[PDB]
């Protein structure tokens, strides 16, 4: 997103905005972080792709 | 828990467990017969048509 408006209120604009989208599914790239080596290779991924 | 032991063997962590592995495996194998004179009485019929 564009900067908008004063930054002296910015996250707390934020977080209303994205209370939903958050919360819907997984984030993709923090659940790789705890995958062992031998596990990335497997298709339990299915995000090799 | 069947959901909570999900999270902990993604993780690597051994929890309080212990297995044992069963698999069954089939080979192929040749084989030597022997039989002594008269092993066996064979009879055989008339065939039809």
């Amino acid at each position: 997103a564009a900067p908008a408006g004063p930054a002296a209120d910015m996250q707390q604009l934020f977080l209303n905005a994205w209370g939903q989208r958050l919360a819907h599914g997984r984030v993709r790239w923090v659940a790789e972080g705890q995958m062992t080596p031998e596990q990335f290779m497997q298709p339990d991924n299915a995000n090799l792709a | 828990s069947p959901v909570a032991l999900h999270h902990q063997l993604k993780t690597g962590l051994h929890p309080g467990f212990g297995f044992t592995v069963v698999r069954q495996d089939r080979f192929v194998t040749e084989n030597v017969l022997f039989s002594e004179r008269a092993s066996e009485a064979y009879f055989l019929g008339q065939l039809q048509v």
